[PDB]
């Protein structure tokens, strides 16, 4: 069947701005087209069929043009509610959809505010040990974690994810867990969350030494 | 199976009212 | 009203077996094509199988031939997804839709109606419930009169866990994260939330972890460790 690629992979702009998102088909969908919105936990909804025409309720900001390999969707001076993922659909040889577009704020460089903590003692009895390291507001989402054990640094023993934009200050936040067994845990002392982004001029360290 | 657009896509004729156009190209289904 | 509504769906062992359904109401039934659309977490929309109204035509996406079998029944508005020998990869939520749209020619129809999904999970893995774990706060979890603080829900199965602060009453501040799911098949995950430091030793924070999958329900205080 025909594959849709979508670029780019994000788009971050801030409001009042104008978007536009391109949808190449491997091979030529005719005028069969469609243009959808989604969300966070809710279902797609349909913006543009048949290459440009508007879905009932659609504001004629968004615009759709193109035809054969090539498409563009366009909306001419961004919303809030306009920030969100954009799948172009073919209809032509079956149904496949393209892998997404994500049009997120734009907004100024913002830095982690950068927080450790230790395993509990709950935890401990159990037989395991999760050090957590917090990235609390920031933007750009990129942002880059290293685990440090006296100064070792641990590789695939850690597993990271990160909040969606958030509505008001339009940042990010991080949460990455370093488990180690209980008896590794307590062969060390110093443990040590490092920390770069671009709104730090220095890579920042919060640490704890065991007990 | 063989996919064909307006095997998938079509109008059926049981929202066409009375606009002529839409009674043009509408597909009555039995 | 129109509306899809998808049923079937949970929990199912690799290699097993599951099928899915999905009821129309408020809509001709007989007179649209139907599909099922599928999303894994974190990942984009997938096409699985399209059945035309009167089930002349069906097709499936490559990943899914050989395997997937859809049908439907129109005189009981009624559309399935019978899925065999599932596999891991198949983890998603199954949308149900109606697609259809054409242009053709100077009047203009579509129709787009989707369900809110059905969720099947594909996996080895044991229904169990969270251990949640304080994630206390410290002077290494302080930043300019601001502190921070957590409950860390480690070990459980299946996909969700609900996480509210002091039943609800306590919104701002607070940061529930997508869990991860750990080589053991199991899923963690954090939910904290930044407060006054002044705060700390006269308010009471309690994580309220809801875990249905297993009927698991805990309520769990967090306070500053004793140093």
């Amino acid at each position: 069947q025909i594959v849709l690629t979508q670029s780019p992979a994000t788009l971050s702009l801030s409001p009042g701005e104008r978007a536009t998102l391109s949808c190449r088909a491997s091979q030529s969908v005719s005028n069969h087209l469609a243009w959808y919105q989604q969300k966070p936990g809710q279902a797609p909804r349909l913006l543009i069929y048949e290459t440009s025409n508007r879905a009932t309720g659609i504001p004629p900001r968004f615009s759709g043009s193109g035809s054969g390999t090539d498409f563009t969707l366009t909306i001419s001076s961004l919303e809030p509610e306009d920030f969100a993922v954009y799948y172009c659909q073919q209809r032509n040889n079956w149904y496949t959809f393209g892998q997404g577009t994500k049009l997120e704020i734009k907004r100024t460089v913002a830095a982690p505010s950068v927080f450790i903590f230790p395993p509990s003692d709950e935890q401990l009895k159990s037989g395991t040990a999760s050090v957590v390291c917090l990235l609390n507001n920031f933007y750009p989402r990129e942002a880059k974690v290293q685990w440090k054990v006296d100064n070792a640094l641990q590789s695939g023993n850690s597993q990271e994810s990160v909040t969606e934009q958030d509505s008001k200050d339009s940042t990010y936040s991080l949460s990455s867990t370093l488990t180690l067994s209980k008896a590794d845990y307590e062969k060390h002392k110093v443990y040590a969350c490092e920390v770069t982004h671009q709104g730090l001029s220095s890579p920042v360290t919060k640490s704890f030494n065991r007990g | 199976n063989d996919f064909h657009f307006e095997v998938f896509n079509f109008v059926p004729c049981s929202i066409c009212s009375n606009n002529p156009t839409c009674w043009a190209i509408c597909k009555r289904i039995p | 009203e129109e509306q899809l509504v998808e049923s079937g769906g949970g929990l199912v062992q690799p290699g097993r077996s599951l099928r899915l359904s999905c009821v129309g109401s408020g809509l001709r039934f007989e007179e649209h094509a139907m599909h099922w659309v599928r999303q894994a977490p974190g990942r984009g929309l997938e096409w699985v199988s399209g059945i035309s109204w009167n089930s002349g035509s069906v097709g499936y996406a490559d990943s899914v031939k050989g395997r997937f079998t859809t049908s439907r029944d129109n005189a009981k508005d009624i559309l399935f997804l019978e899925m065999n020998t599932l596999r891991s990869e198949d983890t998603a939520l199954y949308f149900c839709a109606i697609m259809v749209a054409t242009t053709k020619n100077d009047f203009h129809y579509y129709k787009d109606v989707w369900g809110k999904g059905t969720t099947v999970t594909v996996s080895s893995a044991s229904t169990k419930g969270p251990s949640v774990f304080p994630l206390a706060p410290s002077s290494k979890s302080t930043s300019g009169g601001t502190a921070a603080l957590g409950c860390l829900v480690k070990d459980y199965f299946p996909e969700p866990v609900t996480v509210s602060w002091n039943s609800g009453a306590l919104t701002s501040g607070v940061h529930t994260f997508p869990a991860v799911l750990q080589s053991s098949g199991l899923y963690s995950l954090s939910s904290v939330v930044t407060v006054p430091s002044s705060s700390l030793g006269t308010q009471t924070y309690i994580c309220n972890v809801n875990h249905k999958p297993s009927n698991t329900k805990v309520d769990k205080k967090v306070e500053p460790k004793s140093c």
